[PDB]
């Protein structure tokens, strides 16, 4: 009994950096009219690039021969990617190259 | 590291210089006879031919490589389905499967594991191996054009 | 030679002769998509190949330290700073005509005094 | 023209904007549903699900003492779910496949009615392919037709 | 020759991890019509993107 | 001064600082030492697990696995 | 020979293209304009 809920919902896909993504495993996005940023909670602000403007044939669904409960969420509206006190992040990126074994 | 693999992939170009109908056929491990490159592209999940020519040749302005691709697009026209390609490689090499339902999934597991041991051996990396295969074909045909 | 692909099918368009109106057409044998012909040309072999001699020319060709340097001026911008290299087409009968690549306007002007 | 071997004595003698907040949906909805992605492979730009018509259906299609080899977890759970799903009506067909590599880091910013957004971590991602456009095949007929 | 040595081999994982942090697009997302002038990256013969 | 270009003879000093560090036969020592350090643990850890499958009529199993290797 | 562009055209009594392409191979390889077989690069020597 698969049913499309709306699909009219517009979703944005984000390719986050690993420390903040694993931290998400809240902020406030500031839309600047063609440049938009993000003010996280104390902490950094992040410019998010308009990765792909036109993003058709891409959608989002959820799941609640073996038929299962299938629901449709919304269309993908824009492909995005978060871009980045940056010296501490650069030092942490240099610091990850120091893994050793016993 | 580990196992010390010896399997070696070979992509052969048939037909001497001057004669027409110069098709391309690449051998696969555990499979007896050679299989064309386009049929393998069908077995990797890529059905259309424009995407195949888009993976092999990366320049639309060049007409020579695309021109030499034509016979492979003809034999790739003969077999047009991914399931018929998996059943084709299942019926061509390795006859110990007996049952077809186990030889199509067995052939798919060959394409996911024994086919190109490097990169990785997990399931779902068929697009990556398709791009690398198109790269090897681009090097073979690019070497055939005396460039 | 510079053929098109089908719509949805994306397969190559084999040439189909139109005997009713007596005109060339382009078909897809998988489907029923047949478009008109904008040219009577179909096939060109071109035996003696002269292309590929200037292959591999990139925007960052001026930053190659292995490449040499010359003092000949460009016929366009008149810049004496350029980088020259022979033909990229590797063959026995390939001539040693130099290819001048200016480091200003990125023009490729050769040094052949017989044919230009 | 001779090897200078007295370097020890020489070295010894020498030396308008619009701010909108983000929120994390409670984990109950994440425990109820798993968010997957959709990507089509038919080149046609549009192809919405409204033009896919109805009813849209997406469903998944004696020995003594011996030796076993072994295997791990997540790979086994992904290996047992070897039945890809399909969406059809009652005709258009779309059969999807796993993408695996495009897991990594993918966060969804679902836009609601208000300017705020709802972020949901993506579980997986699948590539749907429009199947059976031409409608033809053969098997053994093609195996005998390819022998000419 | 008197100053010639033999390599011993390291770990390619930190390099591959470090490349994707500066915008190295994965191979499965590659389109030759949308990025024809993209430079291919090879790590020990493996084409990662 | 300290920022002056070096000469041809001066290069010899560098070569000295090379052979003081490496030695004439350092490749065998470095390769063998890396073998003893990492290759042993890699070979032991890459295929240590073996299990016996025992049948009875209730199923049963046994397992043997190798861990950190020790050299004397 | 007077033409600054040397041109040759030919026709015949499925698609005609494949037939023509066969004839192309025959034309290039199987036609010897002059000279006996297995003779190349005749060098004048005093
Ligand atoms: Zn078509
Ligand atoms: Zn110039």
């Amino acid at each position: 009994d698969l049913d499309l809920e709306r699909s009219n919902r517009q979703v944005w896909l984000v390719r986050l950096p690993m420390f903040l993504a694993e931290k998400w495993r809240l902020g406030k996005i500031r839309i600047n009219k063609s440049k938009i940023t993000l003010l996280l909670n104390e902490p950094h602000e992040y410019d998010l690039e308009l990765t792909k403007k036109v993003v058709e044939n891409e959608y989002v669904f959820t799941e609640q021969t073996i038929p299962k409960k299938t629901a449709i969420v919304g269309t993908v509206c824009h492909e995005c990617q978060v871009m980045p006190y940056h010296k501490i992040v650069e030092q942490r990126r240099n610091i990850v190259k120091l893994n050793n074994k016993e | 590291k580990g196992s010390r693999f010896i399997s070696t992939l070979q992509v052969k170009l048939y037909g001497r210089e001057g004669s027409s109908a110069r098709t391309i056929k690449a051998t696969l491990p555990y499979i007896k006879q050679d299989i064309p490159i386009v049929i393998i592209f069908r077995a990797l999940g890529i059905i259309p031919d424009g995407e195949i020519l888009e993976h092999i040749c990366y320049d639309v302005n060049d007409w020579q490589m695309l021109e030499m691709l034509k016979p492979c697009v003809e034999d790739g026209f003969v077999i047009q389905d991914r399931e018929t390609a998996l059943d084709f490689i299942g019926r061509r090499g390795t006859a110990l499967g007996i049952k077809k339902e186990k030889r199509i999934q067995y052939a798919k597991d060959i394409l996911q594991k024994e086919f190109l041991p490097h990169i990785t051996q997990l399931e779902g990396f068929e697009s990556r191996k398709a791009f690398f295969l198109g790269y090897m074909i681009n090097r073979l045909l690019l070497c055939a054009l005396d460039r | 030679t510079t053929f098109r692909f089908c719509r949805d099918c994306n397969n190559m368009l084999y040439p189909r002769e139109d005997k009713e109106n007596n005109r060339l057409l382009f078909e897809c044998r998988t489907c029923s998509y047949v478009e008109e012909a904008g040219s009577p040309l179909v096939y060109r072999h071109e035996l003696i190949t002269n292309i590929g001699e200037t292959a591999g020319v990139v925007q960052d060709i001026g930053s190659d330290p292995t490449l040499p340097r010359s003092d000949r001026e460009c016929p366009k911008c008149h810049s004496r700073e350029n980088v020259f290299f022979q033909s990229q087409q590797r063959r026995k009968d390939t001539s040693m005509v130099l290819f001048f690549v200016c480091l200003s306007c990125s023009h490729i002007f050769t040094s052949d005094q017989k044919n230009k | 023209f001779i090897k200078r071997d007295r370097m020890r004595r020489n070295f010894l003698r020498m030396r308008e904007y619009n701010e909108f907040p983000l929120r994390a949906i409670p984990k109950e909805d994440l425990e109820n549903m798993r968010t997957h992605l959709l990507k089509f492979q038919s080149k046609k730009k549009i192809n919405p699900v409204t033009d896919f018509h109805l009813p849209v259906r997406l469903h998944r299609k004696r020995k003594t003492r011996q030796l076993k080899v072994l295997d791990e977890n997540a790979k086994k759970l992904r290996f047992e779910e070897f039945y890809p799903w399909v969406m059809e009506d009652f005709y258009n067909t779309w059969v999807g496949s796993y993408e695996a590599g495009n897991s990594d880091s993918y966060v969804l910013l679902s836009v609601e009615d208000d300017g705020s957004f709802t972020m949901i971590p993506a579980d997986k991602v699948y590539k749907f392919t429009a199947r059976n456009k031409y409608a033809t095949x053969x098997x053994x007929x093609x195996x005998x037709x390819x022998x000419x | 020759s008197l100053m010639s040595c033999i390599s011993v081999g390291t770990d390619p994982m930190p390099i591959i991890t470090f490349l994707s942090e500066w915008g190295m697009e994965p191979l499965e997302d590659y389109v030759p019509h949308q990025s024809p002038d993209a430079t291919r990256v090879f790590v020990n013969g493996v084409w990662h993107g | 001064d300290e920022s002056a270009p070096i000469t041809a003879e001066d290069s010899w000093a560098v070569i000295s600082a090379f052979f003081r560090e490496k030695g004439l036969v350092s490749q065998q020592l470095d390769s063998f030492n890396q073998f003893v350090d990492y290759t042993l643990q890699d070979i032991i850890c890459e295929d240590s697990t073996l299990i016996l499958e025992q049948l009875a009529q209730i199923s049963r199993k046994y397992e043997i696995s190798f861990g950190k290797i020790y050299v004397t | 020979d007077n033409d600054e562009k040397l041109i040759i055209r030919c026709r015949v009594v499925a698609e005609e293209d494949h037939m023509l392409k066969k004839i192309e191979n025959t034309m290039l390889e199987n036609i010897t304009l002059r000279g006996v077989e297995n003779i190349e690069r005749v060098v004048m020597m005093k």
